[PDB]
RNA sequence: GUCUACGGCCAUACCACCCUGAACGCGCCCGAUCUCGUCUGAUCUCGGAAGCUAAGCAGGGUCGGGCCUGGUUAGUACUUGGAUGGGAGACCGCCUGGGAAUACCGGGUGCUGUAGGCU
RNA sequence: AGACUAAUCGAACCAUCUAGUAGCUGGUUCCCUCCGAAGUUUCCCUCAGGAUAGCUGGCGCUCUCGCCCACGCAGUUUUAUCCGGUAAAGCGAAUGAUUAGAGGUCUUGGGGCCGAAACGAUCUCAACCUAUUCUCAAACUUUAAAUGGGUAAGAAGCCCGGCUCGCUGGCGUGGAGCCGGGGUGGAAUGCGAGUGCCUAGUGGGCCACUUUUGGUAAGCAGAACUGGCGCUGCGGGAUGAAC
RNA sequence: CCAGUGCUCUGAAUGUCAAAGUGAAGAAAUUCAAUGAAGCGCGGGUAAACGGCGGGAGUAACUAUGACUCUCUUAAGGUAG
RNA sequence: GCCAGGUGGGGAGUUUGACUGGGGCGGUACACCUGUCAAACGGUAACGCAGGUGUCCUAAGGCGAGCUCAGGGAGGACAGAAACCUCCCGUGGAGCAGAAGGGCAAAAGCUCGCUUGAUCUUGAUUUUCAGUACGAAUACAGACCGUGAAAGCGGGGCCUCACGAUCCUUCUGACCUUUUGGGUUUUAAGCAGGAGGUGUCAGAAAAGUUACCACAGGGAUAACUGGCUUGUGGCGGCCAAGCGUUCAUAGCGACGUCGCUUUUUGAUCCUUCGAUGUCGGCUCUUCCUAUCAUUGUGAAGCAGAAUUCGCCAAGCGUUGGAUU
RNA sequence: GCCCGGAUAGCUCAGUCGGUAGAGCAGGGGAUUGAAAAUCCCCGUGUCCUUGGUUCGAUUCCGAGUCCGGGCACCA
C-alpha cells in the first residue's frame, strides 16, 4: 500500500491556466474591520452633513 | 510534516543583523502614519507584540486601519490557486515607508513643474521616460598615442 | 572496513565529527610532521607538493600509508634529518556504514536506512595540496622519487609540482633571502612572522 | 498551584470589583428524572441491552480546577465560575514560600 | 571658535596611554536642622560656596588597535539560459549574460537640529 | 477420523424472503464537427474509496475597440525601491573541531648536583600566555552574489477654496468625511476584456538537463524547478513510451 | 507444593448487598436514614483437580572434580528412575 | 405464577484499529513544537537526522523603583581545590520553570514595594486554511480596576507547542421564556457561559486462533526463476615494507588502491495470483575456461627424482563406495 | 541484529528514600580451652561500574557508552 505523498509538479501548469487574477483595482474601500472609536466619530459627521448645512456652504 | 506552525523558518529572518542589539531608535516611533499609505514590513525580533508572520516578511502593502500604537494594513499575499488581499494588525515598529513612491511623487513633481513651463515660453517639453536608447554616433579620439596591443598570458601552475 | 572503491566520488553534504554525530572512532593518522619539526626556515628553502586534481575523497588510510611510504624513501636516500612533510589534508568527513545480515532475510529490510558512523574520510577539490615536502636544495630529484612512490598509493590521480616558494612560508623564494635579512621580516621556527610598517613605533624600534 | 482563598474580582450584578471567596467546584450528585437520565432509562428498559456507547479509553490524567466565587460583600452574592488550567495537584489556601531561606530539608 | 539643557544618525563620534584646557558653564567639594534614604549623608535626598581642574567632560596627539570608506586580491570563485561540447566516469572547457569574499595596501577618525550661556 | 447423515458435511436437502449485499473483477451496441484534463491541498477507521478545492465542459449575461492621444489586462522586460542568508568565501572575527614550532616566564606534577642540610639554587621535562601556522562545519558566521519575491509607473491622480464631527485638542489644531472649481499626455511590448450559474471526469502516476535527502549501488526509495510520456502520430536514434 | 486459578466445608463473629417492607420530612411526586437473603469478601480442606519443581560463590597435600561451608530466594525448589 | 438480585462461552449476536521498502514482531514518523533538509521570499517528502511536550507557576502573573550578570585577577585571622568581605576588569561568554532557536543590560535578568487585567462583554483579523472549525495570538472597542509623581503599562507566563465537537450531564446568570382549559406552587424544558471526555488526538462502544477453512479479488503485495545493483562471497591487477642463508619481485607479500564476475548471498519489486507444477537424485545433451591430467613450449632457491609458477589451449578425459 | 534488567566491602544482599553507608560471611587483635572448632568482647574496609548534565546536594533522577544475564530472529 506504499504510495507518494506530496509533489508540486504540474501545480505552476494548472494555477496558469486561467491566470493569478490580481484583484489591484476597484474604488471605495470596504469599511470592515475599521477602528470603531474612529467609525465612532464619522457616522456622526456624516448625518450632520445632510442637516447641519445647507445655506452656509451652497451660498 | 514540516511541523505547521507559526514563525518556523526564522531562524535567520527575525534576527538583528550585527552590531546593532540594542533599543530601537525612536525615530522608529515618530514617523507619521496617514491612510492610504504605502509601506513595507520588515520584522523586528526586539517587539515580541505584535510581529506579523513569517509569510509576509517583505511584502508591500497599504495602510488602511491606523490605532494607538500599530497599524492595519491591507497586504496582497499569494496562496495556491490565487492572490488575496489581506489584512493584518502589525504594530509600528515592523513598519518603514517606502521610497518607490518618494521618487515618484518628485516625479510628479517635475512633470507639474515642466507642464508649467510649457505653457509658458511654447517649448515642447517630452517629460514621459522613455528607455535607454541605443547609443549615439560618437567621434572618439585617439591623438597621437597608439592603442595598446593585448595578447594573452602563457599558463604558468 | 568496506573497499574505499565505493566511498570514492564527493556525494553527500559535509558531516563532521561533533557534538551531534559522536559515534566515529579515531582517525587512522594522529601525526602529520615526520622529519625535523624543530627545523629553521633557512634550512629548507625549496618546496615541493602534491597538486590535487579531482574532485573526489580520500580515504583516512590513505593518508596514513602514503607518510609511511614517503618517509621510508626520505630516510633512505637523503637519510635521517634531512626533510620534512607536511599532511596538509585533515579528514574529518565522516560516512556510514548500514551494516546487514544481522546471515538472514528475517531481520529488516532498507527500512531504517540511515547509516552508523564506521570512519573518516578527507575531501579534495581540484588543485589542492595534499602532502607538502620541504627540503634541502638537492633534494630535487629525491623529493620526485619521495611523491611518485605516494601517488601509487592515493585513489585516483593527482600530479606533483615543485613549487616556487620558499619552504612553508607563503612568499616568493626569489626574494625571500633578498628580504628577511635587510629589515621587516623576523624568522619563528618553521613559520616566518611578517610585519608590516603600520604597527606602533616601538615595534620599530625594537629592532635594530 | 495555589490560588488564595480570597480574591477581589469583577461581579455581575452591582457592576464592581469586589472581594470573592475562592471555593472549589464539584460535580455534584446527579439527577435521575432529568431528560437524558429518563431517555435513557427508557430506552434501557428491555431486552436489548446496552444501547448508548459507555467510553472505556480513557488518556486525560488532568482535570480543570475550576473556582466557584462567592461575593463576600453582602446582599450582592452572585456566585460565578472561572477556569485554571490543566493541573495535578492543587491545595487552596497554604504555605506560601519563602526566598531568603534555607531548606533544612 | 566654543559650552550647557533637551535631542535625531548610533563607534568616522568607542578603547588604551598621554599633552593642553582663558571666561561662563559643566563638575568634583565643604556640610546633615529641616525633606528623604542606607550597616555608613559612600549611594539617594537635603542646605550652601572654603578650595581646584588632579578626575569627569571638552580638544589634540599615537609609523595605535577597532570602526568607516576605497583599491589590489579578480572578471577569479561561483552562476540564469544553451549545445549530438569534451571525458568511461569523476567533473571540465566554450557561447550567453550577472558577477563576489579575506589576507595585503592606502585614506578618514563625529556630523548636526531646537532653545540658552561665554570670549 | 470433525466421520457418516441418499456421489453433498468443520452444519444436509428443497422452496420462499431474494433480483440479499459488495469501496471488488469482467462487459457496456451509430457516425461526424467543436472543446478537452487529472493523479495535488485539507479532513475522513482514510490508504484499492469518497468529501472538498484545484483542473474540464456547457449555457448565458454585462461592456469596449469599427474614425497631438485611448480604457483595461500580463508566467515579459525596463526604471525606481525595500526583502532574503544558498553557492562561493572566512576562521591571525564569535561559537566549534583542529596540526606543528619559537619567544615569555607567575604555577604545581618529575628528576641532575651543591646536603645536618635548608623556597639558600643550578639545567629542567609538562602546562600556561602572547604573535604566528596547517586545515574544516547540514543542525556555526562577520561578509555575501547569480537566479529570484513584493510594490510603484497619474485623471481613482494633483491643486485651490469652503462646510460638517458627539473623535483629537494651548492654537480656526490633528484627522477623516462632504460640497464646488480648475488641467488628461505621464516607460517599452502584446492583447478585446469583465462576470455568474450548473457539472462530468479525476482523486494508483512515470521519465529527462541541472539542484537534491536515505543507499555501496540500482531500469531503487523520497523531493524542488521545468518540459515531456501518459493524452500523440510523423521525420531521425537499425529496432523503442520518455532522446 | 494450597502461592495461584478452580471446587468445597462452616460461622449474624464481621465490610459489602437489589427489589419488596418499615420510619422521618415534604401539599404530594419525591428525598433521606435505619435494618441487610443468595453471591461476593473473609476462615478452613484438596493435587490419581488445572498444573508447578532455581541461580550464585569459596572449598581436599600433583593439578583436577567437588561430599562440605556460605548467601540471595520461592507455594516447593526434579527424589526414584 | 409474577418481580428483583446473583451465577451462566451451556446457547446466541458482533468486534479483532491504521500507517508500514510484503506481512508479522518492533517503533509513532497517528495530534503538536524546535533546529535542519529547503536549492538566499513563502511552500516543499521519506520508518531522513537531532531532539522535546499531554506539564509547572499566587508568583515564575501585573506595575513601579532600586541594582547588574557568569568568569578571571590582586588582597585580607584560623581557611585550604570551595566559605566572607573589598577593589578592578568584565557586550552578554549568566539568567529568563523544562526542547531548542531567536530576543534581552539604569533591561525581558536579580532584589524589593503594593497588588489580582488569570476579571466583564460585542465584533474584526492573523495562524492551520477548503481560505471551514477547535486551539493559539495580535490590533482595537465599552465597562470595573491595579500600579505609578506621571506619560503610560497590563486583559496571564518575552516569543514559536503545552490542548478537545454534536448528543448527554453538572453548575451559575436574570426579581428572564414556556410548563399545553385559566390560575397558585414544586419538578421538568429552554436562552447565555464554565466544567465532566473522546491521545487512532475534526471526536466507534471491542480479545484470539484457523494446517478443516470459504468467497470477492491483487502481481497495486511476498516465497521460485529471469533483470537492474554488486556490499558480501568468489577472482584477478598496480605500488613495495618485508619474508625468502645473501637477495624488494623464481615462489609470497603487510599497509594502500583499481577492476572483473553473476555458481552463494544481500538489496530492489519491473514481469507472472482466471497458477509458469517451487528441494535432491537418477538418465541424457551441448557449451563456457578462470586448466586437474593429457599434446607442444617458457621459468625456478629446476642436477636427476619429484614438484611448483606462468603460456597457445576445451580436442579428449575428471571414477568405484560407506554415512545424510 | 532488535526489545527488557543491573552494577554498592574480600563474596552474597540491601538503601536506592536525591542529607546513614547498612546485612550476613570470611579476615584481624583480645578473652574462654593444655591445643583447635564453636561460643563472648570487639573492629577493620567500599574509586556506590565508567563519564557527564539535572540539584543546594547523585549512591538515587535522566543521558552516554564498558560489559554481563534474559525475551524475540516468525509465514513461505
Ligand atoms: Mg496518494
Ligand atoms: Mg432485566
Ligand atoms: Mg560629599
Ligand atoms: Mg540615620
Ligand atoms: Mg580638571
Ligand atoms: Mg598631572
Ligand atoms: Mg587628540
Ligand atoms: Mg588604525
Ligand atoms: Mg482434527
Ligand atoms: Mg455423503
Ligand atoms: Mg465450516
Ligand atoms: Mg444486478
Ligand atoms: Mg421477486
Ligand atoms: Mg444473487
Ligand atoms: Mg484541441
Ligand atoms: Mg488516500
Ligand atoms: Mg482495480
Ligand atoms: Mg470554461
Ligand atoms: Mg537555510
Ligand atoms: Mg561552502
Ligand atoms: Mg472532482
Ligand atoms: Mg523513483
Ligand atoms: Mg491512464
Ligand atoms: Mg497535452
Ligand atoms: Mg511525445
Ligand atoms: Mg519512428
Ligand atoms: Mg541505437
Ligand atoms: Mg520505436
Ligand atoms: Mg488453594
Ligand atoms: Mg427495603
Ligand atoms: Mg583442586
Ligand atoms: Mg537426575
Ligand atoms: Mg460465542
Ligand atoms: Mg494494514
Ligand atoms: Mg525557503
Ligand atoms: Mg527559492
Ligand atoms: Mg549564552
Ligand atoms: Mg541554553
Ligand atoms: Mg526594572
Ligand atoms: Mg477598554
Ligand atoms: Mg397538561
Ligand atoms: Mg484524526
Ligand atoms: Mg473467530
Ligand atoms: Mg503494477
Ligand atoms: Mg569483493
Ligand atoms: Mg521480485
Ligand atoms: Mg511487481
Ligand atoms: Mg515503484
Ligand atoms: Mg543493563
Ligand atoms: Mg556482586
Ligand atoms: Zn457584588
Amino acid at each position: 500500500a506504499k504510495s507518494k505523498n506530496h509533489t508540486t509538479h504540474n501545480q505552476s501548469r494548472k494555477w496558469h491556466r486561467n491566470g493569478i487574477k490580481k484583484p489591484r483595482s476597484q474604488r471605495y474601500e470596504s469599511l470592515k474591520g475599521v477602528d470603531p472609536k474612529f467609525l465612532r466619530n464619522m457616522r456622526f459627521a456624516k448625518k450632520h452633513n445632510k442637516k447641519g448645512l445647507k445655506k452656509m456652504q451652497a451660498n | 510534516t514540516n511541523t505547521k506552525g507559526k514563525r518556523r523558518g526564522t531562524r535567520y529572518m527575525f534576527s538583528r543583523p550585527f552590531r546593532k542589539h540594542g533599543v530601537v531608535p525612536l525615530a522608529t516611533y515618530m514617523r507619521i502614519y496617514k491612510k492610504g499609505d504605502i509601506v513595507d514590513i520588515k520584522g523586528m525580533g526586539t517587539v515580541q507584540k505584535g510581529m506579523p508572520h513569517k509569510c509576509y516578511h517583505g511584502k508591500t502593502g497599504r495602510v488602511y486601519n491606523v490605532t494607538q500604537h500599530a497599524v492595519g494594513i491591507v497586504v496582497n499575499k499569494q496562496v495556491k490557486g490565487k492572490i488575496l488581499a489581506k489584512r493584518i494588525n502589525v504594530r509600528i515598529e515592523h513598519i518603514k515607508h517606502s521610497k518607490s513612491r518618494d521618487s515618484f511623487l518628485k516625479r510628479v513633481k517635475e512633470n507639474d513643474q515642466k507642464k508649467k513651463e510649457a505653457k509658458e515660453k511654447g517649448t515642447w517639453v517630452q517629460l514621459k521616460r522613455q528607455p535607454a536608447p541605443p547609443r549615439e554616433a560618437h567621434f572618439v579620439r585617439t591623438n597621437g598615442k597608439e592603442p595598446e596591443l593585448l595578447e594573452p598570458i602563457p599558463y604558468e601552475f | 572496513r568496506r573497499p574505499a572503491r565505493c566511498y570514492r566520488y564527493c556525494k553527500n553534504k559535509p558531516y563532521p565529527k561533533s557534538r551531534f554525530c559522536r559515534g566515529v572512532p579515531d582517525a587512522k593518522i594522529r601525526i602529520f610532521d615526520l622529519g625535523r619539526k624543530k627545523a629553521k626556515v633557512d634550512e629548507f628553502p625549496l618546496c615541493g607538493h602534491m597538486v590535487s586534481d579531482e574532485y573526489e575523497q580520500l580515504s583516512s588510510e590513505a593518508l596514513e600509508a602514503a607518510r609511511i611510504c614517503a618517509n621510508k624513501y626520505m630516510v633512505k636516500s637523503c637519510g635521517k634529518d634531512g626533510f620534512h612533510i607536511r599532511v596538509r589534508l585533515h579528514p574529518f568527513h565522516v560516512i556510514r556504514i548500514n551494516k546487514m545480515l544481522s546471515a538472514d532475510r528475517l531481520q529488516t529490510g532498507m527500512r531504517g536506512a540511515f547509516g552508523k558512523p564506521q570512519g573518516t574520510v578527507a575531501r579534495v577539490h581540484i588543485g589542492q595540496v595534499i602532502m607538502s615536502i620541504r627540503t634541502k636544495l638537492q633534494n630535487k630529484e629525491h623529493v620526485i622519487e619521495a611523491l611518485r612512490r605516494a601517488k601509487f598509493k592515493f585513489p585516483g590521480r593527482q600530479k606533483i609540482h615543485i613549487s616556487k616558494k620558499w619552504g612553508f612560508t607563503k612568499f616568493n623564494a626569489d626574494e625571500f633571502e633578498d628580504m628577511v635579512a635587510e629589515k621587516r621580516l623576523i624568522p619563528d621556527g618553521c613559520g616566518v612572522k611578517y610585519i608590516p610598517n603600520r604597527g606602533p613605533l616601538d615595534k620599530w624600534r625594537a629592532l635594530h | 498551584v495555589n490560588v488564595p482563598k480570597t480574591r477581589r474580582t469583577f461581579c455581575k450584578k452591582c457592576g464592581k470589583h469586589q472581594p470573592h471567596k475562592v471555593t472549589q467546584y464539584k460535580k455534584g450528585k446527579d439527577s435521575l428524572y432529568a431528560q437524558g437520565k429518563r431517555r435513557y432509562d427508557r430506552k434501557q428498559s428491555g431486552y436489548g441491552g446496552q444501547t448508548k456507547p459507555i467510553f472505556r479509553k480513557k488518556a486525560k490524567t488532568t482535570k480543570k480546577i475550576v473556582l466557584r466565587l462567592e461575593c463576600v460583600e453582602p446582599n450582592c452574592r452572585s456566585k460565578r465560575m472561572l477556569a485554571i488550567k490543566r493541573c495535578k495537584h492543587f491545595e487552596l489556601g497554604g504555605d506560601k514560600k519563602r526566598k531568603g531561606q534555607v531548606i533544612q530539608f
